[PDB]
């Protein structure tokens, strides 16, 4: 009531208003026209307008009213995939549609099957080869089962079979820094040049990871209530990014070779408290990306650092692996 | 009708299951000699354990079929204690029959606990005379071995390449479909001995089509229905790795993988399907190659960041095949 | 929608494609043989002497049961300390007495404990203080039956109350009040507050845990000092049991057997009187093996480094494959009915549920709450398990691998820190806000630094002693 | 119609015939020869007949009282809580007459699946009943029966059967039965019998019915587990792209998972005896680990072929 | 009544040192309607758990450090006696991961489920980055599912092994290590408020590079300190260690002065006799390798081999049981390699 958050508040509520994807959009408003859609999937980067679409979908295809009682929303959360996730499915199945409104009537097709929305329900601890078969064969025309994936990584044909499948491609920059800037306008968001492709860059293309970034900064600088516009400084803060004049000072204390500076540079670093996740990460954007090495190097280089993150990712500490990477390099 | 195909061509007889020989053969032997024991089929999902032992039971039990066998799914919403009481009624009772031999049809074992096994052995032991267990899993490794000494355990294997194309050249016939040599050749290729996949492949394929009446249906159609990764675009992203710079080899990885929606791993298990039909001057660089990429699938299994995921998995492609040059 | 510039092309950059060998199989007897499974000697299988009979007794020849057969006839034999034994048996002469005068006396017990003899010594005190088998009666409450309220309630209220057909030498016994049903004995501490206030004979309650029974019963016991603790007795006291046991009965024994035996029987006197009557009949054939012996231990130095360094690699190897598959099984289990889930917590709480399905499926009472991960479950015996063939192979080369096995425990490290903060706590109390403080802080660095640092300013304080006050306790805790 | 399976039909009815832990086995003769039978927990790893002991003891010590004087408890019929109140103690306060020295029998087959609760109350039946019946427990862990049962009981531990009594009794049952017999197929099926002597018995009835002739390729052709000799050539192959080129064909597609084929190397590893056995320590410690990802979930081709990568490896250097 | 306790500032205006995000503390107080969900990382000792709960102090109340102790008692399918003593509050709960193993998801979602069944109330969850990847998954479904009466504060050493989720559902908050300037004005403050008598103040800076960016480490540095001379501190005190960091060096010592399988044995007692007296592995392998690495007589070469053991063992620690198995593997390693 009193806040919305901004990756929840500005969702399309219209179908043909999502950004882009108009190959998508063009075929779900035609089958919503045809009244029926089967079990069907979707695959691209999170965050993308899958959760979005869906519910884009269900909005121009059900009532306003009717969206808390058609629609159940079980996706990857408390509810289990053998226990609590089928006694709600049949419970509900048995559950029929309630009364109609005014503006359902000859406006929404409002079809007698309801749609059940899993989001990334293939990491659950349930194997459904056949889990959803029996119950959306014999409840074909009364229920619909929606699934949500990254990949195409199909596990099991069965259940997956009658597939639609629809890709999102990768958000391109423009329509992202078109709607990302309404957005701000909206939220009368002060900020200057070069910040938002920052943003972008930091969640590499993720709306909601940039939303959210977005509305932490603004909370930021009005907390702070000087008024100015945003720094990009504030946005690498509040996202974990090791400042860039850092990762210099530590590519020269590997070229320059010595142990000893390296080591005090890193037990130095420590104090600073940025994780080295994103020391290794900010490396390998600038070595790997760099035309100035040579074959041999950046082979090496990419195996030490695959290995640096593998370990740092196990939970282990984070200095002496962070040693261990630098010296490595250093010694290559 | 309008009704999947998985169901509507199911073998009406033990003649129309391809594929499987030595465990159709050894049921001919079993029901000319009249010896009926306990059986169990497991193995990949669709190579027709269901099928065969549906047919099996149809041939052997006539008209009265609906009524002296059941089907059973272990998974369903009945608990152990339902089951248990169901296989008692059914096995203790001697209805009205001409022909005795109860035969009971469990299917999905694999996720049948220790003591509801030792309870369906136990059954097995005391009602052996009146009723024979078919109990049906798909991994041999998930049964507790009191189970598997009781039954005659037969493995089923997937199916050959032979059996899938004489299937598919009775299937095109009957819908009046057909498909080019490449593209069955690709569909086999990528089925791996799951007779059901192939089925739905051409359903979606059937339903795809503008004109499902004289339309060719080509491999590009068939890799994006059934969602996976196409050999041309791993080639490519493999020869890119190989005979480009980091730079580009890097840019065509991330554009074929923004592109296509192919894991890091499916992209891995491609480039060793492929990298094995060729040949390598030193045995050094296949085993650096095996051993850094199952590192890699291990650490993506886990969890982190795709992009240095990638650049090993170009990093270690180079260095192995820069080491046999 | 789907395009696309990519077209099909072929890889040649590795070497011309390669031409496949079919590879055929002749294999012969001469090679099949080969199967043979070498001759493990990492299975140790140790023999000892066959028993001797000697003359022909009685108690040989016997038809009841060894621990029945050595039951204890007065207090000197049951295996129980005698200061508890004089205690128990003055409280029950004098709650006798007491009873007798019509009645602030409540007789009342929980005899928690991890001893064996927890229910024959009060039979001997019977026989003890009446001097004949039915001059007393007990009622002995078992788990056998229902200990619900409407079931029991009117029969004892009537036994206590009354006087027994026949010095009425009554008393109530109740065996396992450890174990409780929710629904198979419903109202029973119901039932044991009833008694406690309309009573006229002793009531006695043994356990092996304090923590069962209600905190108001614990105050009560506590305030009569009728609250009796009894603990193990150690392995020489019931060995010198079992030896003239075994004198008695007329047998040759080694000892060495005897202690094996007391040993892995964890000092229980029934269990070993069991083990010796099945393993001590009339025959020819060896006895167990017990403990296993070395099985042919080369437990070298190593001679060089590189040996001993790719040792411990393997050992750390092994120790990494051992903790990720020892909790990870294809096979799933069942989940125990009769246990504390949450689930079934949760279940009993909603009100829809009847007695008739309550009855069906019900749950030990327990204080503690039982989870479990239907992924995540113990390796069950027959699936493969290459973490336990690798240490057996270890462990029969070097032995300090077999000691590092059993050096450290998850139970040890625990109680040990546990002992080590509440001594520090004291220490700091010795000079409430540090009571939680310290909790709430991480486990971690009180490992770390806090401990360490305790111990500098006890062993300062110490070392003047010879603005604290008794810093022996956190010197010898630390030592 | 039916024809009864050698498994069912060499079962022993005596005690004297059942092979394996001579010492148990003769002092359960001297048990049901004298009386006084005890309390025990019959544990181990399942076929190695331990139902089959405690029926022929009953069978030995009871003789024509074994139909009401043994009540059997096992997985099909219930064996809750109101069962062990109910009947185990109306079995116990029955009246029977038995010769002196003999008891009333109650056995309790896969007493590892009873509930916690169940054995709470079993305690102290048997302990006040121990005078007139005794109990008889048989159950694959002895980790799930709980600590007052087994102070109670006698533990009894049966040991893995050799090779030299299942070879002898598989003589017996040849000799018996007009088999034609060789030592590899009596090896192979010592191999794929793994002490299991249920495993043997059938594995040795389907040969005879379907090969004829006891050869140890006709064993292994109904076995339906990879092949150890297919296994043991792509282990100690000179050669890596052979042992990928055997894995891949006979092995990954013919259907044997990845666990079948991590077990068979395992054995074929310890099996061997050519090598080092410091060299046989690292391959067994390399198919561990292959197994430990397989279980972490990547039981990938990928997986066996770096795990076959550094096995040839290892064969080739050090 | 320890010197680091009963000095523990309990208001945000209390803290000194980190003035932004003090004030950034004080600006989310200012609105107590929202609290997005908090990460708080850096080096331990730096006031992370303090500006926690100085922070809960502000929001809600001086009741907020009333803390309670409620033991918990849970049995796994092992039958082991899990116990956690989860530290409560009328206002806030406290919960330790690393106490109970493997079993941190479902002791975990059994503790949320029992709290959620009875505006907010907090729960504090103290380092994060040893929560393994199940519990991180399900902290994650009870951010999004939980999030009207549950709002998950993390306070961890590290942020790098949580995953992205988690990340992307959290208001970042980074903690630096403070400055040595700001440790000597802390040490200053405690003196003049506990009259020590310092003869100068630069027995407080040497123990502000000794305690390594550490403040509690600090703290128990002057309280050892100051009851060993009786508040009679001079520069001629040495700068002591706590036993198990000496014991360390000396082990150090042994390896490099010695070359033997004995000298193994040796470091395997010694490492026994350090374990035994409940101390971590993994500071353990931090202590040892960084004094391992300060040794004179050393080059490069050998220095790097010994920090990717090192690595490589703290990998192996990580993945692992028994600790003394991956630490003697350690020692043989560098020891090998010393040759
Ligand atoms: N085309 C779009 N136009 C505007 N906002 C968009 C668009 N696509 C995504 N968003 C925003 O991004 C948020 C999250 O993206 P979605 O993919 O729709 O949700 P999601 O599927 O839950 O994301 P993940 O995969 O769970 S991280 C939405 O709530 C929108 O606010
Ligand atoms: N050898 C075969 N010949 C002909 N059709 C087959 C054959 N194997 C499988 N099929 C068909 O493929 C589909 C698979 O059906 P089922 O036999 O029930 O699957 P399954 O092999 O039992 O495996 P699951 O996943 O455990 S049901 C059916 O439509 C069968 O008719
Ligand atoms: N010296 C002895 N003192 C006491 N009991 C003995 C002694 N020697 C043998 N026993 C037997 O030890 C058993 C102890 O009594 P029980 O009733 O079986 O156990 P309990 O006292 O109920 O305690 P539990 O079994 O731990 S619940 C009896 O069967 C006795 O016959
Ligand atoms: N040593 C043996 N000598 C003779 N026959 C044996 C021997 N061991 C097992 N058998 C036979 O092998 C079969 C195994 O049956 P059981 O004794 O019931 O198996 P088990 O050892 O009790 O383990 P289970 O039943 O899987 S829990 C029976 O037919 C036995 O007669
Ligand atoms: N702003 C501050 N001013 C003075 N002392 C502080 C400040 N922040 C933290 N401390 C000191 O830190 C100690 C607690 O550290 P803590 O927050 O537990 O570290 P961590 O967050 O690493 O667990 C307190 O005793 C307190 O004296
Ligand atoms: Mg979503
Ligand atoms: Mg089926
Ligand atoms: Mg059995």
């Amino acid at each position: 009531l009193a806040q919305q958050p901004w990756v929840e508040k500005y969702r399309p509520k219209n179908l043909d208003e999502v950004t882009a994807q108009d190959h998508a959009v063009t075929v779900l408003k035609k089958t919503l026209k045809s009244a029926n859609l089967p079990h069907m999937l979707f695959y691209g980067p999170p965050g993308t307008g899958k959760t979005s679409t869906i519910l884009a979908l269900t909005k121009e295809l059900y009532g306003p009213d009717l969206m808390k009682s058609r629609i159940l929303e079980l996706n990857a959360s408390d509810e289990r995939g053998i226990s609590i996730v089928r006694e709600k499915v049949k419970n509900f199945a048995r559950l029929t549609v309630s009364k109609p409104s005014k503006h359902d009537l000859e406006n929404y097709p409002c079809p007698p099957y309801k749609i059940i929305i899993l989001d990334e329900a293939d990491s659950m601890t349930a194997d459904a080869q056949s889990a959803l078969r029996r119950t959306m064969e014999t409840y074909s025309g009364v229920t619909r089962f929606c699934l949500i994936c990254n990949y195409v990584t199909r596990i099991i044909d069965p259940l997956a079979s009658r597939c639609s499948k629809f890709r999102f491609k990768a958000l391109d920059a423009s329509n992202a820094i078109d709607r990302l800037r309404f957005i701000s306008e909206q939220e009368n968001v002060k900020c200057d040049d070069g910040v938002l492709e920052r943003i972008l860059d930091i969640s590499a293309g993720d709306l909601r990871r940039g939303i959210t970034l977005l509305q932490s900064a603004s909370k930021g600088a009005q907390y702070l209530g000087d008024g100015k516009n945003i720094t990009s400084t504030q946005v690498e803060e509040l996202a974990g990014v090791v400042p860039h004049d850092i990762l210099i000072e530590i590519v020269e204390k590997v070229k320059s070779g010595d142990f000893d500076e390296i080591k005090k540079y890193v037990n130095t670093f420590m104090k600073s408290g940025w994780s080295a996740a994103s020391v290794v990460n900010q490396l390998h954007e600038y070595y790997i990306t760099n035309d100035n090495f040579d074959t041999n190097f950046k082979n090496q280089i990419s195996w030490l650092l695959f290995t640096t993150d593998s370990r740092l990712n196990n939970g282990t500490n984070e200095h002496i692996q962070l040693l261990n990477l630098l010296v490595k390099i250093s010694q290559l | 009708e309008n009704l999947p195909w998985v169901e509507k061509y199911r073998p009406e007889t033990l003649d129309e299951v391809y594929g499987q020989n030595e465990v159709i053969t050894t049921v001919r032997k079993f029901v000319d000699e009249g010896k009926l024991p306990h059986l169990l089929f497991y193995g990949p999902p669709g190579t027709g354990k269901t099928s065969t032992i549906v047919a099996l039971a149809r041939e052997i039990y006539g008209k009265n079929y609906s009524n002296m066998v059941l089907e059973l799914n272990a998974s369903d919403d009945r608990g152990i204690d339902v089951v248990r009481n169901q296989i008692k009624d059914f096995a203790s009772t001697r209805q009205i029959f001409s022909k005795g031999f109860k035969l009971i049809i469990l299917d999905e074992a694999d996720a049948m606990t220790n003591a509801a096994q030792n309870a369906l052995r136990r059954v097995i032991e005391r009602y052996t005379k009146n009723t024979r267990f078919c109990v049906l899993a798909n991994y041999a490794h998930k049964l507790t071995p009191a189970l598997l000494s009781r039954c005659t355990r037969f493995r089923f294997q997937p199916l050959p390449q032979e059996a899938i194309e004489r299937r598919i050249a009775n299937v095109l016939v009957h819908e009046k479909l057909k498909l080019s040599p490449n593209a069955e050749k690709a569909l086999i290729e990528l089925s791996n001995g799951d007779m059901r996949r192939v089925l739905n492949v051409l359903q979606s394929c059937k339903a795809t089509l503008d004109n499902p009446d004289e339309d060719e249906i080509s491999d590009d159609v068939i890799y994006e229905c059934c969602g996976a990764p196409r050999p041309s675009d791993l080639k490519a992203v493999l020869k890119s790795i190989l005979e480009d710079d980091w730079g580009t080899a890097h840019y065509t990885l991330n554009k074929v993988r923004s592109a296509k929606g192919l894991a890091l791993i499916d992209l891995i298990e491609g480039i060793v399907k492929i990298l094995e039909d060729y040949e390598l001057q030193n045995e050094e660089t296949r085993v650096h190659l095996l051993t850094k990429l199952a590192d890699i699938e291990y650490s993506i299994s886990k969890g982190g960041n795709d992009q240095i995921q990638g650049s090993a998995v170009i990093g270690a492609i180079k260095a192995s095949f820069e080491n046999e040059t | 929608v789907g395009d696309k510039e990519l077209s099909d092309r072929s890889v040649d950059i590795p070497l011309p494609f390669r031409t496949i060998p079919p590879l055929n199989h002749n294999f012969l007897p001469s090679d099949y043989e080969s199967l043979k499974d070498k001759n493990s000697a990492s299975c140790i299988p140790v023999r000892y002497q066959a028993p001797v009979l000697l003359g022909t007794n009685i108690k040989r020849n016997t038809t009841l049961t060894w621990p029945q057969l050595f039951k204890p006839v007065t207090l000197k034999q049951v295996l129980i300390e005698p200061k508890l034994k004089l205690r128990i048996k003055n409280w029950i002469e004098t709650s006798f007495h007491t009873l007798e005068k019509p009645t602030e006396f409540v007789p009342l017990m929980i005899l928690h404990g991890n001893s064996i003899g927890k229910k024959t010594l009060i039979q001997t005190i019977m026989r003890e203080i009446a001097g004949d088998d039915n001059s007393y009666q007990i009622y002995e409450v078992n788990s056998n039956m229902n200990r619900s309220k409407k079931d029991l309630l009117d029969i004892l209220l009537d036994f206590t109350t009354t006087h027994y057909v026949k010095s009425d030498y009554g008393l109530v016994l109740f065996n396992d009040v450890d174990v409780l049903f929710k629904e198979h004995d419903r109202g029973y501490w119901a039932m044991i507050s009833k008694l406690c206030e309309f009573s006229r004979r002793p009531l006695v309650l043994t356990c092996k845990d304090l923590s069962l029974v209600p905190s108001e019963l614990i105050a009560l016991a506590s305030e009569q000092n009728s609250l009796f603790h009894t603990k193990k007795i150690s392995t020489s006291t019931v060995y010198a049991f079992l030896t003239k046991y075994l004198k008695s009965l007329e047998i040759e024994v080694c000892d060495d057997w005897l202690r094996d035996v007391v040993k892995q029987n964890n000092a229980d006197i029934r269990k070993c009187l069991m083990h010796l009557q099945f393993w001590c009949v009339d025959t020819e054939a060896d006895l167990i093996s017990s403990k296993n012996r070395l099985p042919v231990l080369t437990s070298t130095l190593g001679s060089s480094v590189k040996d001993i360094s790719q040792l411990t690699d393997l050992l750390s190897i092994n120790d990494v494959i051992g903790q990720a598959t020892l909790n990870r099984s294809m096979v799933r289990q069942e989940i125990d009915s009769t246990t504390m889930t949450p689930e079934k917590v949760n279940t009993f709480q909603d009100q829809n549920l009847d007695d008739e399905m309550k009855l069906k499926f019900d749950y030990v009472i327990d204080y503690k709450l039982h989870l479990n991960d239907p992924n995540r479950q113990p390796l069950l015996p027959f699936e493969l398990n290459i973490y336990q063939h690798i240490q057996e192979q270890l462990e029969a080369r070097y032995s300090y691998v077999r000691e590092a096995n059993h050096r450290l425990d998850n139970e040890y490290l625990v109680n040990r820190f546990k002992k080590m903060t509440e001594s520090t706590l004291n220490f700091l109390a010795s000079r409430e806000n540090a009571e939680i403080d310290l909790l709430s802080a991480t486990t971690q660095q009180i490992k770390a630094e806090i401990n360490p640092f305790v111990f500098e300013i006890a062993k300062s304080d110490a070392n003047v002693k010879n603005f604290n006050a008794d810093p022996s306790i956190v010197v010898r805790k630390w030592e | 119609s039916l024809q009864l399976p050698w498994v069912e039909k060499y079962r022993p009815q005596v005690l004297s015939d059942i092979v394996g832990n001579k010492e148990t086995i003769d002092r359960l003769q001297q048990i049901a020869k004298d009386g006084n039978m005890p309390h025990m927990i019959i544990s181990g790893m399942p076929g190695i007949g331990k139902t089959t002991s405690v029926h022929c003891l009953a069978h030995e010590l009871l003789g024509r009282s074994y139909a009401d004087g043994v009540l059997e408890l096992n997985a099909s019929d219930d064996r809750g809580i109101d069962v062990v109140r109910n009947q185990i103690k109306h079995f116990a306060q029955k009246k029977l007459h038995l010769p002196p020295g003999k008891h009333k029998i109650v056995i309790l087959d896969e007493a590892d699946s009873m509930t916690a609760g169940a054995q709470q109350a079993l305690r102290r039946t048997m302990e006040l009943y121990s005078n007139s019946t005794r109990f008889a427990f048989a159950c694959n862990q002895s980790n799930k029966i709980i600590e007052p049962l087994q102070s109670r009981c006698a533990i009894l531990r049966y040991s893995k059967l050799s090779d030299e009594d299942v070879l002898k009794r598989l003589l017996q049952i040849i000799k018996l039965e007009d088999v034609k017999y060789t030592n590899d197929g009596l090896e192979a099926i010592i191999f794929t019998a793994e002490g299991d002597m249920r495993q043997a018995i059938n594995n040795l009835q389907s040969t005879v019915a379907g090969h004829g002739l006891v050869n140890a390729d006709n064993v292994f052709k109904i076995v339906d587990s990879p092949h150890p000799l297919i296994v043991k050539k792509m282990l100690l192959a000179s050669n890596l792209e052979d042992s990928i080129q055997i894995l891949r064909t006979d092995l990954w597609k013919k259907g044997y998972s990845s666990i079948d084929i991590v077990t068979t190397s395992f054995r074929v590893t310890k099996n061997l005896a050519q090598v080092k056995e410091s060299v046989r320590l690292e391959m067994i410690k390399e198919i561990g680990l292959t197994h430990m990802r397989i279980l972490e979930g990547v039981g990938t081709y990928l997986q066996l072929a770096s795990m076959l990568a550094k096995i040839h490896k290892l064969n080739n250097k050090a | 009544s320890l010197w680091v306790d009963k000095y523990r500032p309990k208001s945000l205006n209390a803290l000194s040192h980190n003035e932004e995000l003090t004030n950034f503390l004080k600006s989310l107080s200012d609105q107590p309607r929202d609290l997005p969900h908090l990460l708080l990382y850096g080096p331990n000792g730096t006031g992370k758990k303090t500006r926690c709960m100085a922070l809960l102090e502000s929001i809600f109340g001086p009741g907020v450090y009333r803390l309670k102790i409620d033991v918990r008692q849970f049995v796994t399918a092992s039958n082991r006696k899990l116990e956690l003593n989860v530290v409560s509050s009328p206002y806030h709960l406290e919960i330790t991961p690393s106490d109970m193993g493997n079993n941190d998801r479902i002791v975990i979602q059994e503790l949320l489920k029992e709290v959620a069944q009875m505006r907010y109330k907090c729960v504090i969850i103290n380092e994060a980055n040893s929560l393994t990847k199940d519990a991180q998954a399900a902290l994650r479904r009870t951010m999004e599912k939980y999030s009207k009466n549950i709002r998950l504060i993390m306070v961890c050493d590290s942020m790098s092994p949580i995953i992205a989720p988690i990340k992307s559902r959290c208001l970042l908050i980074r903690c630096p290590a403070p400055s040595d300037s700001e440790i000597s004005t802390i040490l200053s403050d405690v003196v003049t408020n506990e009259r020590i008598q310092l003869e100068t103040k630069d027995i407080l800076k040497r123990i502000a590079q000794a305690s390594n960016g550490n403040l509690r480490v600090s703290l128990l540095m002057l309280e050892s300190m100051a009851l060993n001379n009786e508040l009679a501190l001079k520069s001629s005190s040495p700068i002591i260690k706590p036993d198990w960091i000496i014991v360390i060096h000396k082990l150090t010592r042994k390896i490099v002065k010695e070359r033997s399988v004995n000298s193994l044995i040796e470091c395997r007692a010694v490492l026994y006799d350090l374990l035994a007296h409940c101390i971590p592995a993994n500071i353990i392998l931090k202590e040892l390798t960084f004094s391992l690495l300060d040794v004179e007589t050393l080059n490069t070469t050998n220095k790097s081999s010994i920090i990717e053991y090192s690595s490589v063992f703290d990998e192996r620690l990580s993945l692992g049981n028994k600790a003394i198995f991956h630490l003697e593997g350690f020692i043989a390693k560098v020891m090998c390699c010393l040759d």
